């Protein structure tokens, strides 16, 4: 099929500019159209025809789309503009219109902050039910990348573990959440289990053990 | 490809105009000087019956303007008068399906093509540019011909160009015969701005090309400009039939003059003396 | 008031079919071409089929040739989606877009697709509809701030999406947070839901969350008390 | 997909060994500590005969398959090997298109596990070839099943790296197809240079117990073929339906057992509740 | 002497079958797996088919699967290619070549193809099949060295490639020099051989041009003298 | 339906080093073997299993499969080094032995040689036949790039002309041959015809006559 490439990420300090490639087979004779989406809601269409501004798309975006340099461009930079943006053509060679990888554009300036890890034991009714589940809760960290990492006694644990990616808060911290599902028998024959968090060079490990 | 639907489908009504002296090309590629020559080959005859069409290349609006299949008979000549190149090619052939070879010469940006396979051709075959605003040029970029094309016994691809998308004349004469589909074309500026121009102008052998196939039907292929949102194209159609002709060579080799011997009591004795002169 | 909206996702096995609709309204239906674009989860944009402002043509991607139809009804402004022989693959949200018609010709030159819709979610699992197995998360004071401490309730093993975790009745508004859903390997969903509350309060205030499984209909309003020793 | 056929066929003969007092497991889905507990389920019996093969995945074009064995009741399988040269198992009936079969390997990436009507290879293939650039083993040959429709079942763990190639390792698997549940239990221990099955008692852990609903009278190992220009033995005993003495501690795990049948010592241990035979 | 040679090429119209074969000689023909790689005229290399030392074992490209069958006799070392339902696009020279087997294992790893053959030409067109016209071209001695005229023979329309021209039935090599030919715009090939020769010797001694389109198994010995101007 | 990326063009002088780069999808985890093969011969084996040479590849021919990046080495390249070269794997996600696109390496530099043209007017036999062909044949020229032009009289010839593709020959040079096709009367209406062969900013005419 017809292949439309874009970088995958693009950061910019605000005030400043962000420029876009959007990489494509003789593009220079095709017209592109970008769209906006925040996470959250629908794609918004801001530059069409290569170049026109719809009627409520401020003047600072523009694009161009000269000598197979195709480029959405974005001056004077706020945080509002942190989204994903795709380029779009018809490509008729194929009867395919195809949008482009994605650029995901963070506005560089949120600081880091370290994640707060809450490690839940398993509850004496799940042990009922003869199961039991340890819950680990990552909260309020920037940049939302973390890797999570279970031991049993000081041995890690790599069976029976699930873990969500991060996801923005709605503060613009992430959060991430990893389960240990283990039998009871487990839980109990260990002396700890314990759950270790990686974020930004730093560890964080929080331990629970059955005599609690 | 994927042909493109439209549901709502007329023609023009054809209109008829004259031939006047047009149509005279060089039979054999032989250098002649300062002689008059006569050959008994297909001909336009003059003053013949000449059918004219227009081809609609803008929508200003959802309605579809076909060219109609026309007969072949013992072959054409085809003049089109526009400014911008809206006439791009034709297709040739008997049933115009998959169930004959047909044969397509067409003119796409690039270069010219010319293919000869069981085409399954489009109700409507299309041709799109639009117009690039970034860098102030028209691509094409829809080629909807045929939505088939299997079995094929010819292909053609010329050496690329750029064609750019005070009239202009360009006149072809399709001959079938012997298996060789022989083409003879011509292109003057002309300065008028309606109808086919009376003159001479003889057409230079362009290509003849072995194609072996037999035809007895053709269709016109025109451009269409596809706009956001009336000077269209005109092309000629005149039929050849077995004529023996006079032919005047200057001292360079171009024919300069045509003498139609069967048109009329007077041309029949200037063929039999030898001679242009009608005050003899 | 121009608008579009989705409807018709669902949740489905795979082999099972789906219909799609699209309500228009505010603006000349008949004069756009219209659009599916889905999204996968965490992907893309993917451009699904167009269907012409006439209905007379119509252009599908290669990944749902041959199962999915388009079509639209002019005198009642909707655009359709047959979906049939759903696979795996196929979940994601779908939205419809609109973009102009010069004159006959909805290629996409001139246009792009101006106005989109809110988007309806289709998810194709070979799980079945199950509610969840809630457990008190018995509060701790070892992660939060001084004289505080964090109880939650985990909600476990469901499907599909969403639950909704309220606490005391909406009575307990503030401190609450409900994580994303971990999509388990086995086909299930199971998240958490914490709400940090005074330490001295644990003797006598109550807390329960309230849990609330739509899709099976399912409402647990666990108790969550302090741990004995 | 496409198996690789092999014009000289042959297997290993057996041998044969003894279950000593392996083979125990969690048979209850209830929560059991400090206490004595005798309960009447699947188990192996103490000292039966045990048969066990190896598993060739290196050899002249002969091509040593591993053989279609019967699963009765359920059976008690262990492997001896340094590196993982035991990657899974398909259970069935006929093991063909005509029926369900499933389908538990252990790639590289990760094990799947698969309920399909499988048309299985002759002689299932799982290849590895050395690239000799990165000092590396690479497996690149997966030749199962040659077609796989109306599957019911798929489940997949987790990606990971699988390390390719005396303290050998130890891996022992109780599996159970009771009323269409496929209930598995395993255990991993590091084992000393034995002759064959180890001495000693490890009681196994629930692994896993799969609602795949299907029939199951016959099963074959899988095994990897290193393609170059001791090996790996495994252990399979049949379990019998036994009353077993299990005793749990205090944190709930089964430190010793009693198979009251086995011998007049043992019928009296059951009789009295005990595990003291000085008594 | 380890040599493949192919052999079985032709012009068949396009529906029909053809039948390939390749002589193997100089080794084990048993220890090897046996490989068909097609090459499109002015295109790259694609694989057909390939069959392992002892016959058991079979592979195919997608473009060929159900319509070729490739086979083996390891008591005769010919290889041999089935070809069923030819299409255009199979028009290609198709080369054999070997692959060693290290234990029942032909798969390629530690192996490629070490030995290929000369190849033989399919050609698969609705196109009709013409052959050549073969005109003699008189000694010429103005762009020679020393005692030595150039004549040689015109090939002339001819459809398709190709054809093989030797000059006194292979006696006469030295100073050959046959021309790769033209396709002309009316899709039919044209190429001339020459052949440098004494110049004060050429009324008195023979030369013919002996001239082989298999393709349309025409033959063609066209003595060629100086001409009588 | 696996993909082996190639360059299609690298060139290189006489003495230097061409790398032939090789791309695929976790190439890096296959087998790769290279193929050599010269204009008008059978594919060679240069390079199998990565890195090991044949009995008869010289010594400066190597590859590399380390790192995620494929490559062919050709050191010290020779003018015999002209050719196409075509990475191949054997790919079991697919079944299937793939190709790569291929890359043509042509040795830039050489010594230019100048082209001998040679040109036949029609035998007296084709004129019997209704035809006339005007054979220009030009051989021994480097670099292999040659423009063609025919002469009715003094005046530039329209149609009727086909000309070939340099190639080259056993002496690492370029061949070439061009067709005047003509009429028997057409030959006889003329005072003379003529080859153009331009090569390197100079030109070579022969010129012949219908009286001869
Ligand atoms: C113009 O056409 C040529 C030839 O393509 C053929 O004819 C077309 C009209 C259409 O029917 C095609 O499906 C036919 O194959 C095109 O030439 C190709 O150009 C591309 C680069 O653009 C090149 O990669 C191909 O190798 C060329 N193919 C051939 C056979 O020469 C040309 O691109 C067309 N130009 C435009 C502007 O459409
Ligand atoms: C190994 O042998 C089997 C049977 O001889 C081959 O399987 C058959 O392949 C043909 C096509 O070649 C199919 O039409 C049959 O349906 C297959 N039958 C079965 C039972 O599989 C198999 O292809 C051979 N292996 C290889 C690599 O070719
Ligand atoms: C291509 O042609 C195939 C063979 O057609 C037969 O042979 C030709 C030469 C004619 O004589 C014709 O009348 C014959 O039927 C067909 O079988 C095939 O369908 C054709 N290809 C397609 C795509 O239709
Ligand atoms: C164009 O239409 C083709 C067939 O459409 C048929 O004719 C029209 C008038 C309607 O009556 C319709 O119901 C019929 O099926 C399609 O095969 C073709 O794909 C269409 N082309 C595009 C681009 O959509
Ligand atoms: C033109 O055609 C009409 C009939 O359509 C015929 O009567 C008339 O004579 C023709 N004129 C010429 C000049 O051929
Ligand atoms: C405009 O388009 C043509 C092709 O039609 C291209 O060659 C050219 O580079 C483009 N831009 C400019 C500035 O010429
Ligand atoms: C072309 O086909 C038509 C339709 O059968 C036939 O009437 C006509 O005679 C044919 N012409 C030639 C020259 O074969
Ligand atoms: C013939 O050509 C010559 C130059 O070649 C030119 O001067 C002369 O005008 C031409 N003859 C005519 C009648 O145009
Ligand atoms: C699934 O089983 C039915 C019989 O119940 C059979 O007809 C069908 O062919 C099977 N599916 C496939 C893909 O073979
Ligand atoms: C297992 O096989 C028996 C014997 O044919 C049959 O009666 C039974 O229904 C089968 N069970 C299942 C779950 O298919
Ligand atoms: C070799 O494979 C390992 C993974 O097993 C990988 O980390 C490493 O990058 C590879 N090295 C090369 C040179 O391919
Ligand atoms: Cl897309
Ligand atoms: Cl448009
Ligand atoms: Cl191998
Ligand atoms: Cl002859
Ligand atoms: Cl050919
Ligand atoms: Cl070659």
């Amino acid at each position: 099929s017809y292949e439309l490439t874009q970088p995958p990420s693009v950061s910019v300090a605000p005030g400043k500019t962000a420029t876009i490639t959007c990489g494509g087979n003789n593009i220079g004779t095709k017209s592109v159209h970008w769209y906006q989406q925040k996470p959250g809601q629908a794609p918004v269409l801001v530059i069409y025809y290569n170049s026109d501004r719809p009627s409520g798309i401020p003047e600072r975006f523009s694009g161009s789309n000269s000598g197979n340099t195709v480029t959405l461009t974005i001056s004077r930079v706020e945080a509002g503009d942190e989204a994903d943006y795709y380029c779009q053509v018809w490509d008729s060679g194929s009867d395919h219109y195809v949008f482009g990888t994605g650029t995901k554009v963070t506005v560089v300036g949120q600081p880091k902050a370290n994640p707060t890890v809450t490690l839940f034991p398993p509850s004496s009714e799940e042990l009922q039910a003869n199961k039991a589940t340890l819950v680990c809760l990552i909260s309020d960290f920037y940049p939302g990348a973390v890797t999570v990492a279970w031991k049993a006694d000081s041995s890690p644990v790599k069976a029976g573990v699930e873990t969500t990616t991060p996801s923005k808060q709605s503060n613009n911290k992430y959060a991430a959440s990893s389960y240990l599902s283990l039998t009871p028998e487990q839980w109990k024959s260990h002396r700890s289990y314990s759950c270790q968090v990686t974020h930004e060079g730093s560890t964080v490990e929080k331990t629970v053990a059955p005599t609690e | 490809s994927q042909c493109v639907n439209f549901t709502t489908r007329t023609q023009l009504p054809p209109a008829y105009t004259n031939s006047f002296t047009r149509g005279v090309y060089y039979p054999d590629k032989v250098f002649r000087s300062s002689v008059l020559h006569s050959t008994q080959d297909l001909f336009l005859p003059f003053f013949s019956n000449v059918t004219w069409f227009h081809a609609i290349h803008v929508s200003g609006g959802t309605k579809r303007f076909a060219n109609p299949v026309l007969p072949f008979n013992d072959g054409v000549y085809f003049a089109s008068t526009e400014k911008s190149n809206i006439i791009r090619g034709w297709i040739f052939g008997t049933t115009l399906d998959s169930k004959t070879q047909s044969l397509l010469i067409v003119n796409n940006a690039t270069n010219v093509v010319i293919k000869v396979c069981e085409f399954q051709f489009c109700n409507d075959p299309f041709l799109g540019v639009y117009y690039h605003k970034n860098n102030k040029s028209w691509m094409e970029s829809e080629f909807r011909v045929y939505s088939s094309a299997n079995n094929c016994t010819f292909e053609y691809v010329s050496q690329p160009f750029l064609m750019d998308l005070f009239k202009n004349l360009r006149e072809f004469v399709f001959k079938n015969i012997d298996g060789y589909f022989k083409i003879y074309s011509k292109h003057t500026p002309i300065n008028l701005v309606r109808g086919l121009p009376q003159g001479f102008s003889a057409l230079e052998p362009l290509v003849d090309l072995p194609i072996g196939i037999n035809i007895t039907r053709f269709q016109t292929l025109h451009i269409s400009y596809l706009t956001p949102g009336a000077g269209a194209a005109a092309y000629y159609v005149g039929y050849l039939q077995p004529r023996t002709f006079l032919l005047k060579y200057n001292e360079n080799g171009t024919i300069t003059d045509a003498v139609d011997c069967a048109l009329d009591p007077l041309s029949e004795t200037k063929c039999t003396l030898k001679s242009l002169n009608d005050i003899f | 008031e121009v608008q579009l909206v989705e409807s018709g996702g669902g949740v489905v096995q795979p082999g099972r079919s789906l219909r799609l609709s699209c309500a228009a309204s505010g603006f000349t239906f008949s004069s756009y071409g219209m659009h599916w674009v889905r999204q996968a989860p965490g992907k893309g944009l993917e451009w699904v089929a167009v269907i012409w402002y006439d209905g007379s043509n119509n252009f599908y991607a290669d990944s749902v040739k041959g199962r999915f139809t388009i079509s639209r009804d002019n005198f009642k402004n909707t655009l359709y989606l047959q979906m049939n022989s759903l696979r795996a693959e196929d979940t994601a949200v779908y939205y419809c877009a609109r973009s102009y018609c010069s004159g006959g010709f909805c290629f996409g030159y001139y246009y792009g697709l101006d106005v989109w819709g809110q988007g309806t979610t289709v998810t194709v699992s070979s799980a079945s509809t199950k509610g969840p197995s809630v457990f008190p998360l018995a509060p701790s004071s070892k992660s939060t701030s001084g004289g505080t401490a964090a109880l939650g309730c985990l909600v476990k093993d469901y499907f599909p999406e969403p639950v909704t975790v309220s606490w005391n009745s909406g009575a307990l508004t503030s401190g609450v947070h409900t994580f994303p859903a971990v999509l388990q390997s086995s086909g299930l969903y199971s998240l958490s839901s914490v709400v940090t509350v005074p330490s001295s309060s644990l003797g006598t205030q109550t807390y329960i969350c309230n849990v609330n499984h739509k899709p099976s209909n399912t409402k647990v309003d666990k108790k969550v008390e302090p741990k004995s020793c």
